[PDB]
RNA sequence: CGGCCAACUACGUGCCAGCAGCCGCGGUAAUACGUAGGGUCCGAGCGUUGUCCGGAAUUACUGGGCGUAAAGAGCUCGUA
RNA sequence: AGUAACUGACGCUGAGGAGCGAAAGCGUGGGGAGCGAACAGGAUUAGAUACCCUGGUAGUCCACGCCGUAAACGGUGGGUACUAGGUGUGGGUUUCCUUCCUUGGGAUCCGUGCCGUAGCUAACGCAUUAAGUACCCCGCCUGGGGAGUACGGCCGCAAGG
């Protein structure tokens, strides 16, 4: 399959702040992407979840451009 | 020689386009009296040939009783289906005690003088089938003691050991 | 099981409902 | 005595068995290592049965007695034929017709009826009828014949029935097993043991090991086939 | 629950040595703190109900322990009854 | 919980039965060994023996198979049980499998089978059947 | 000792994966398949499909008994376990590195005529402009796609 | 519109080509035919053979 | 005196008269109604009714069960 | 989950009893976009107190309180020990392939599914998460209707329980 990107030794953490990481995981439409479809673990999929969710609230990720 | 119980007439049906097919099933007990018996359950157009059919495979399927001289070893209690027939050895000049099924199955295997009662599922294939397994948990004290490694004399008691001698 | 057992219960339960609508009023000036 | 050595069937892969997922737990007796995903059998198990399995046969056709070559995967399928036609014995290699064992008397008449088609080959009555009778009964004599193979010389039952792969004939094992017969079989890992009573642990989807342990059965059978 | 520190001098005042800490008079006194705070808080959030049942249960717990010390010996149920201001 | 051992020795031993097994672990105790040696001299199992455990003691137990890998008990029940208990006089002493089966009774002298309490006539607790 | 011999014997055998070339000798040729022995649990299995590029060739003609061929493997357990192989995805990615390699020189198959779809044991396509049937001739190859092993020839 | 079938349900509509759906559909057939120039003719027999619409 | 449950035929009648512990018998050809032969079980007795126990493991201590047949409280805490 | 420093049988169950308890419903005060019992027309129908359409009040929402019911179901009470395995998936510790990136694989503890032995069942099926083998405690059943109804009693503003 897919590899964790962020269980590696090499994973970057997950913040609201940088915004090309969490651009780099929603769809063209802003759509979060699936998990499958990403293959990180589900403790990693639900921090990317909320970082695009605060950051959508911040006003640095459109609301389904 | 042998002797023969057949022990259920039954006239069983399957439904078809134009109506009702009837054929006839038999449960027949096939022994000799002298510890053999055997249980067949036939089914045919017609009584007779039902009743050769369950007559030959019980004679197919044979199993000798562990007899003590005249009655079981122990008492047993067996259930198959939901059939449950309880034996118990009785003393010599007691006769067979026990209903219908249980009654022709005992006195084809040759048991003399038993108590043998039906604690349920009154039908008579199970109660056949609960007693076949009930004969078939007695255990011969020659084999009790080779399965514990002991002398026949200090596994049965003496009482046994007397009616063998007798037997003999 | 066979739904035909809840169906008698549901038809004897609906009409002694049935039955304490019709006489609310005449149980209440009796009680 | 042994006629193969402990080097001969383990280079052939009796050593290898099944994947670890499709194991029988009951074959733990057996079993000595598990390896890159598969169970390995020890050898000196399979050894001190199979001296065992050699005199049981021995002793079987010593006393006037018959064993069946039982196999249907093609892995030991030609194999088992050319022992049969090297010993003489009978054997099933394309599909175990369910029942030749228990229904023993009714499969005979297909013999009988092989024969008979056999007669009228000699006699010659290919003409004699419709073309569309003739080639309807040549392709049932091809279907019998192709069916039965070593059949022909059934007489009166298999003293003793030697299969490959029991997995796959099933069958045959319960047949052999509602009869009495003995069942002398080269179980594999996924087997189980309790359904064939002298058993040769070893691998059967290998052509090389099936081979071998269809010599040995052979060399016993022709040993006690001499010694009458 | 309690931070480390109150755990530790509540242990302290407490415990029968300066080691123990599942002593029963230990753990009743940790229990009755924490009974305390818990209603303190659900005297703001009443009808916050799932914290009412963990409190049921540490009730629970507390009578259990008090059983357990006044059947062992009644002289230590009496002063933890009366250190710890409890009533039944 | 755990509520009576004698009962729990006696389901491991038949579980162990049933599956086959060769051997059982399990708890020791004054009791249990008793009831072993006791089942041991009757020969319904094949040897007992006591290890060290990493807390108390242990209790390993060969069940006995015969050729035929059939086994050698056919029964294992218990009788007098926590709640109601059992007690027997030494005139009115229980008969297993009409005398072929073991009545295991616990009375002043110890551990016996039921002839050797009816031979001495003394009466106990009927602890278990076996068969 | 006994268990350091087997152990050694055990060692010898050798391991695979799925995407390998693995070497073996043909042991039946059948109707249907085509078994091949490489030294393991079971016997390799090659379809008839998966024999050779052309779409009626026979197993029997192509592969005898005996013979020796290298082929990959695509799936290690079946539901019998058994392995399936294939030597022409064998020969696919083999000839395809020898494209690469050439990247010419090879035979037609199909006669279009608006060019020639030369067979090279791959599908080459030259322009009719620049350039018929079972001939060989040589050009510059212009588009690989690697993908389906496509490519384009000059 | 989906939900249930029955004997006189509308046959789903199937287009010639496999689904595929926008997730990892991608654009793996690259073809660079011919960019010779032709005229109208020259270029319709370059379609006839091809069967290419 | 159809089967349980030992012991069958004829006549009269016909959804009537009637019988019946249950199943169930009376629709011009009834071994189930009424009468005659014949038979069987008892015998100074023979049947019916009423009451109790058994069969009823159908209150199951000996000796029952609760997924779908009746039966697991809606779920926890806790007093005796 | 790990360490196991600490107390040393302090455990389990629990008649009654207390608490929590979907939705609907009731009381006081707010709010009311969408949906929408009741209620109007329209349509279908032999008849439409319905299904479909156009509107639409309570209600759905918030605060404080009541009621105490559900196919409140896994139709499977709680605790414990044992009885072949194979494979998904969640959480935590650790050994060896070792790149140590990698569901590498192994071991182990705690959950959550699927398939399958023995065993159990009337059968369907359950099968280490037992409906298997046993022990402790509680609740419940004794043919179907009449009936979870009448009377009496307790609770509730009422519906009713």
């Amino acid at each position: 399959t897919r590899k964790c990107v962020f269980c590696s030794k090499k994973g970057q953490t997950i913040d609201y702040k940088d915004t090309a990481l969490l651009r780099t995981y929603i769809s063209e439409r802003g759509k979060i992407r699936a998990r499958r479809v990403t293959g990180n673990c589900v403790q990693h999929q639900r921090d990317i979840a909320v970082a695009v969710k605060n950051a959508r609230e911040v006003a640095l990720l459109p609301f389904g451009s | 020689n042998y002797i023969e119980r057949v022990v259920s007439i039954n006239r069983v049906s399957k439904v078809v386009k134009g109506g009702r097919r009837f054929s006839f099933t038999a449960l027949v007990i096939v022994g000799d009296g002298k510890g053999m018996v055997g249980v067949g359950y036939g089914k045919a157009k017609e009584v007779p040939a039902a009743i050769a059919k369950g007559v030959e495979e019980a004679r197919k399927n044979f199993f000798r009783v562990p007899l003590i001289g005249s009655t079981i070893t122990h008492p047993v209690q067996g259930e198959a289906a939901a059939g449950v027939v309880m034996l118990r050895p009785a003393s010599p000049g007691t006769g067979v005690i026990a209903g219908g099924a249980a009654r022709a199955v005992l006195e084809c295997a040759g048991v003399h003088d038993i108590l043998a009662k039906s604690l349920g599922s009154d039908n008579a294939i199970n109660v056949v089938h609960a007693t076949v397994a009930a004969l078939k948990l007695l255990q011969r004290p020659e084999e009790v003691a080779a399965r514990r490694g002991l002398p026949i004399e200090d596994v049965a008691p003496a009482g046994m050991l007397k009616a063998r001698r007798e037997s003999e | 099981g066979s739904v035909i057992k809840k169906r008698r219960k549901r038809m004897s339960k609906k009409k002694h409902r049935k039955l304490l609508r019709r006489t609310r009023v005449q149980r209440r000036k009796l009680g | 005595m042994a006629v193969v050595t402990m080097k001969q069937l383990l280079d052939s892969g009796a050593h290898f068995g099944h994947q670890t997922r499709r194991w029988n737990p009951k074959m733990k007796r057996f079993i000595f290592t598990d390896r890159n995903g598969i169970y390995i059998i020890d050898l000196q198990q399979t050894l001190t049965y199979i001296d065992k399995a050699y005199e049981f046969v021995k002793e079987t056709v010593a006393h006037g007695g018959t064993v069946l070559f039982v196999g249907t995967k093609k892995q030991a399928q030609e194999s088992i034929a050319e022992e049969a036609t090297r010993v003489g014995m009978p054997y099933v290699n394309q599909r175990w017709l369910g029942g030749m064992l228990t229904n023993f008397s009714t499969v005979h008449k297909r013999l009988q009826r092989l024969k008979e088609l056999e007669a009228m080959e000699q006699t010659g009555g290919f003409e004699g009828r419709t073309k569309k009778e003739i080639l309807m009964l040549t392709r049932e004599k091809n279907k019998l014949e192709r069916s039965l193979g070593g059949i022909r010389d059934m007489q009166k039952v298999p003293s003793a029935v030697w299969v490959v792969d029991t997995n796959k004939e099933h069958i045959a094992v319960g047949e052999a097993r509602k009869l009495g017969i003995p069942v002398i079989a080269i179980l594999d890992t996924n087997c189980d043991p309790d359904v064939v009573d002298y058993p040769i642990p070893g691998n059967d989807d290998a052509i090389r090991s099936a081979a071998l342990l269809t010599k040995v059965i052979a060399s016993a059978v022709a040993e006690g086939l001499q010694a009458r | 629950a309690l931070t480390a520190e109150q755990k530790k001098e509540i242990l302290g005042q407490y415990g029968l040595h300066d080691t123990d800490t599942g002593s029963p008079e230990a753990q009743v006194a940790l229990l009755t703190k924490r009974i305390q705070d818990l209603t303190e808080h659900l005297k703001v959030h009443k009808h916050d109900h799932h914290s009412r049942r963990g409190l049921l249960l540490l009730v629970g717990r507390r009578r259990r322990l008090l059983k357990y010390v006044a059947q062992v010996d009644v002289a230590r149920y009496r002063s933890l009854i009366e250190r710890l201001g409890l009533r039944r | 919980t755990m509520t009576d051992p004698i009962a729990d020795f006696l389901t491991r031993l038949r579980n162990a039965n049933s599956a086959y097994h060769d051997e059982v672990t399990l708890p020791h105790s004054k009791l249990k060994a008793n009831i072993a040696e006791i089942l041991k001299r009757e020969g319904y199992i094949s040897d007992y023996r006591t290890e060290d455990a990493r807390v108390g003691k242990s209790l390993v137990v060969q069940l006995k198979y015969g050729p035929s890998r059939e086994r050698s008990i056919a029964g294992l029940r218990r009788v007098s049980k926590p709640g109601l208990r059992v007690y027997a006089k030494s005139t009115n002493l229980p008969r297993v499998l009409g005398g072929l089966g073991v009545a295991i009774i616990s009375t002043s002298s110890g551990l016996l089978t039921d002839r050797q309490a009816a031979r001495q006539g003394v009466g106990g607790e009927v602890l278990a059947y076996v068969w | 000792s006994a268990e350091d011999f087997l152990a050694a014997i055990d060692k010898t055998i050798k391991y695979f994966n799925d995407g390998d070339i693995v070497e073996g000798t043909i042991v039946k040729v059948d109707r249907d398949e085509v078994l091949l022995d490489i030294g393991y649990k079971t016997e390799g299995v090659i379809p008839s499909r998966e024999l050779s590029i052309k779409h009626d060739v026979d197993p029997n003609e192509v592969v005898s008994v005996g013979d020796e061929v290298e082929a990959l493997v695509l799936t290690k357990e079946d539901k019998e376990g058994r392995l399936i192989l294939s030597k022409k995805r064998a020969q696919y990615e083999r000839a395809w590195g020898t494209i690469e390699e050439l990247k010419v020189k090879g035979t037609v198959i199909e006669v279009v005529k608006g060019g020639l779809i030369l067979d090279i044991g791959l599908r080459g396509f030259l322009p009719a402009s620049l350039v018929y049937i079972g001939k060989e001739i040589e050009a510059k190859i212009i588009e690989l796609d690697k993908n389906r092993n496509n490519v384009v020839l000059s | 519109a989906g939900r249930e079938w029955r004997h006189e349900s509308e046959p789903a509509r199937r287009p010639g080509y496999f689904p595929r759906p926008p997730e990892e559909r991608r654009i793996i057939r690259r073809k660079s035919f011919s960019m010779v120039p032709c005229t109208v003719d020259e270029a319709a027999l370059e379609m006839e053979m091809l069967d290419y619409d």
